[PDB]
């Protein structure tokens, strides 16, 4: 059923790819490859607060 | 109360005592006034002071974010998050407003009790020299002036100095 005038759909997944390891996409069509990865360094805690208060 | 002097045989407070929570009121030639004894007030100041930041202080947390995020076929987990969010609750609830109640409770009985043995450290002090005319007031059979009163205030009354004067006036006052 169209979505957004799209009757097709995509999904999307992710992963974190540890310090060292190699990742290899290969296709022979239907990906939507990667342009920009992000270099991160996670913390302990926190969560996503949902709210029109203002910062 | 639960010592019987608040409320009790001391009927009420005095709003001309302005220096502390516990304390005299004395009258003689000189005139009147209104004193606190500072060593019970300070004891009471100290205990309750430690009472309040044992409450508080006691109550260390660590860094946590409550919140959990369950998308729709999670809806089991997202009830049990719920449950432990439900039950913390009602446990501190609970316990926050009983401990208020039965804490109160005890401050004026402790307060209570500090009145009633400050009473009782006079009357030991007085005895014969004085008679308990009631409402926690003791009247004199031998003339008090400002130092002799300080005396009492400070819990350095010298009975026998005085009580061969109080004989007399205690003997004749009764017959
Ligand atoms: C009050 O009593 C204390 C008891 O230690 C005594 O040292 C002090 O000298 C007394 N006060 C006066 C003014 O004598």
């Amino acid at each position: 059923p169209k979505v957004r005038d799209q009757e097709g759909r995509m999904n999307y997944y992710w992963t974190l790819v540890e310090p060292g390891d190699k990742i290899t996409f290969e296709a022979t069509g239907n990906l939507v490859v990667p342009r920009y990865a992000f270099a991160m360094e996670r913390n302990a805690g926190s969560g996503i607060i949902i709210s029109d208060t203002p910062v | 109360g639960l010592f019987g002097a608040i409320a009790g045989f001391i009927e009420g407070g005095w709003t001309g005592m302005v220096d502390g929570w516990y304390g005299y009121h004395h009258q003689n030639e000189q005139g009147s006034g209104y004193a606190a004894d500072l060593k019970s007030t300070q004891n009471a100041i100290d205990g309750i002071t430690n009472k309040v930041n044992s409450v508080i202080e006691k109550m260390n947390t660590q860094f946590t974010a409550v919140g959990k995020e369950f998308n729709h076929l999670e809806k089991r987990i997202e009830n049990l998050n719920k449950k432990v969010d439900d039950g913390f609750l009602d446990i501190w609830t609970y316990n926050a407003e009983l401990l208020v109640l039965l804490e109160n409770e005890r401050t004026l009985d402790y307060h209570d009790s500090n009145v009633k043995n400050l009473y009782e450290k006079v009357r030991s002090q007085l005895k014969n020299n004085a008679k308990e005319i009631g409402n926690g007031c003791f009247e004199f059979y031998h003339k008090c002036d400002n130092t002799c009163m300080e005396s009492v205030k400070n819990g350095t009354y010298d009975y026998p100095k005085y009580s061969e004067e109080a004989k007399l006036n205690r003997e004749e006052i009764d017959s």
